[PDB]
């Protein structure tokens, strides 16, 4: 996840799966 | 040249595959030990140089 | 992590923060 969402020329708003968080809970 | 810019290194090793040039640079940057994030963030600057 | 601290030469101290613990607490 390095960087912030203003510096890339090409981008899309796809949702990240983020599998790790649910397991921790 | 046409193949290299459009297909990167794919044409040398097989049927040419189309990939965006910005993406190709990221792949190439990876080879030299610099991460992908540096290229996109500095893409405007890199292009100027 | 790779075993005990003493064997390495030039090792320096201080924190190695990990993300999982905060969420668990
Ligand atoms: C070209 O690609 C950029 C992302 O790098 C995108 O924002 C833009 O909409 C595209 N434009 C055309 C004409 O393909």
């Amino acid at each position: 996840v390095s960087g912030n969402c203003d510096v890339v020329i090409g981008i899309v708003n796809n949702t990240v799966y983020d599998p790790l968080q649910p397991e921790l809970d | 040249l046409a193949g290299t810019i459009t297909s990167g290194w794919t044409f040398g090793a097989g049927a040419a595959l189309q990939i965006p040039f910005a993406m190709q640079m990221a792949y190439r940057f990876n080879g030299i030990g610099v991460t992908q994030n540096v290229l996109y963030e500095n893409q405007k600057l890199i292009a100027n140089q």
